[PDB]
């Protein structure tokens, strides 16, 4: 239960992006939005209160916005500090709480944009040996940062035994990240297939295994 | 509502305040008489003893200020016409003593 | 600058109370809102509650209102949060915020915080890992191949190759956390496509644990 946005936004340095917000009539529709920056490791700060106005030390390439259920986040002369998570945020007068949005990683593009590379690794025989099955969908060589995942056995979606890493830089400068479906053995064999499904700026990359 | 005691905070645009209201708003209800006592009023006490910058004093939810648009009004009296509103104007020695806070 | 530390436990078993503290400036506690939020590692931001500073006023996210509680000692300075029955979802960094709301207005926002204190919910002991090959399958001119480092507590681990003879196209990656209460990572490599000797090197100081582990086709 979310607002909903991007979850990547990305341009070269210099440049202006924009990024959007969208909820409902009982809270972007008629409350005040606020957006927070954040730099992972460290707690967010306010960027924007009251849809469209700025804190002290905020600078005006920084502009908010809102139309309807939707609200945005302009920002020009994209920059290194610009680097952050993004949140809007707003109260739903109808649920009565805050409601915070699903969150975007702002990217200054340093480098050329690249698709995931994707290997799926079934459980090893030791593994199985132990009675447990883990999956391993490793995903690397991709920029910017930000992916995707969702797995499936026989084609339904799985949302049990599922955890998936925050992507980080290889030496080589490009990200990989992790993610893993964990059963036991007996699951493992009780399905035809299973496949991890990365989505990456548009793309979708996906491979599957099968039993035996 | 019954008049009440209540924590006011602060709304300025000391870093103990927060800022301002974005969409201030006053209104007024059709009828309605109210007492005001200058003497007995402990909003306006802590108000001025806790007093270009304005500083304001709001109301959390679950109370509300009323204030008197009266032309006769002094700080004492019933007032005839009256306003409900979340704070004050921006205070830069009532009057001030225009106001009272009330429990919903 | 509004000063706001966060204290408590930083691991918490599973169905027991979770309980945090957030110490706050005299002169601002008893005439303000206060929220905490949280963020599961990862995740995205979730509104706990919030509680005025005097009153008289408290309003939870209603999905955790049955097992939350705020409170306000003035006297200490202290804005405190309890949270029933915690699972492995209750998992997060959580922060305390200074908030403003103007109820009447509809604008509700998070003008300072404190730093956030990770939370983490495991019933988990010390545990060494165990270590499975991910051997290469059968596009053609290179394979990935690594070792899982499975179900170890508590962090961290570290995985050499080769006793630190294979450092081209190594990469271990962070660990995950799993419901279980026990952390998982992988290291992987990418290698010309196989009649040469490929050993991952696991070590696990807490438990006092080294594994080597070769990985073949
Ligand atoms: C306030 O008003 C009354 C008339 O309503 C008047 O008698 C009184 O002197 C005034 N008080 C002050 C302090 O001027
Ligand atoms: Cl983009
Ligand atoms: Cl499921
Ligand atoms: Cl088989």
């Amino acid at each position: 239960s979310v607002l909903t946005q991007p979850p990547s936004v990305s341009a070269a340095p210099g440049q202006k992006v924009t990024i959007s917000c969208s909820g409902s009539s009982s809270n972007i529709g008629r409350s005040y939005v606020s957006w927070y920056q954040q730099v992972p490791g460290a707690a967010p700060k306010l960027l924007i209160y009251d849809t469209n106005k700025r804190p002290s030390g905020v600078s005006d390439r920084f502009s908010g916005s809102k139309s309807g259920s939707s609200a945005s986040l302009a920002i020009t002369g994209l920059q290194t500090g610009d680097e952050a998570d993004y949140y809007c945020g707003a109260w739903d007068g109808s649920l009565n709480v805050h409601i915070f949005g699903s969150g975007t990683k702002l990217t200054v593009l340093g480098q050329p944009k690249a698709s995931p590379l994707v290997t799926l690794f079934p459980p090893s025989s030791e593994e199985l040996q132990a009675n447990k099955a883990t999956l391993v969908c490793l995903i690397s060589d991709f920029y910017p940062g930000v992916v995707k995942v969702a797995w499936k056995a026989d084609g339904n979606s799985v949302n049990t035994g599922v955890e998936t890493t925050t992507p980080s830089k290889q030496s080589n400068n490009k990200y990989a990240a992790s993610s893993y479906l964990s059963l036991t053995s007996d699951q493992w064999k009780s399905h035809k297939s299973y496949s991890c499904q990365v989505t990456h700026e548009g793309s979708t990359v996906e491979k599957t295994v099968a039993p035996t | 509502w019954k008049d009440a005691d209540t924590t006011l905070f602060c709304a300025s645009d000391t870093h103990a305040c927060v800022p301002t209201d974005p969409n201030p708003q006053e209104i007024h209800l059709e009828n309605v008489t109210e007492n005001f006592n200058m003497w007995k009023n402990n909003m306006v006490e802590q108000m001025q003893e806790d007093v270009p910058i304005p500083i304001h004093y709001c109301t959390p939810a679950g109370y509300v200020i009323l204030k008197c648009n009266d032309k006769n009004f002094n700080g004492t009296g019933p007032c005839k016409n009256v306003s409900s509103v979340q704070c004050t104007h921006g205070i830069k020695r009532s009057e001030l003593y225009k106001y009272k806070v009330v429990q919903i | 600058e509004v000063q706001l530390v966060e204290s408590g436990p930083g691991l918490v078993k599973p169905l027991e109370t979770l309980s945090l503290t957030c110490a706050v400036p005299g002169g601002s506690i008893r005439r303000n809102y206060w929220s905490w939020i949280r963020q599961p590692p990862g995740k995205g931001l979730e509104w706990i509650g919030h509680s005025y500073g005097s009153g008289g006023s408290t309003n939870y996210n209603p999905s955790l209102e049955s097992r939350v509680t705020l409170s306000v000692d003035t006297s200490k300075n202290l804005f405190s949060l309890k949270l029933t029955s915690v699972t492995a979802a209750d998992t997060a960094v959580y922060y305390c915020a200074r908030t403003v709301w103007y109820y009447t207005s509809g604008t509700h926002y998070f003008d300072h915080w404190g730093q956030g204190v990770l939370v983490t919910v495991s019933s988990a002991s010390t545990k060494g890992p165990s270590v499975f090959p991910l051997a290469p399958s059968s596009s053609e001119s290179t394979a990935a191949l690594g070792c899982l480092v499975k179900d170890y507590f508590p962090e961290p681990v570290t995985v050499s190759w080769n006793s630190g003879s294979l450092t081209s196209g190594v990469h271990t990656f962070p660990a995950v956390l799993q419901s279980s209460g026990l952390y998982s990572l992988s290291s992987v490599v990418t290698v010309p496509s196989g009649t040469q000797t490929y050993v991952c090197n696991v070590n696990h100081k807490p438990s006092n644990t080294k594994v080597d582990k070769r990985v073949e086709i």
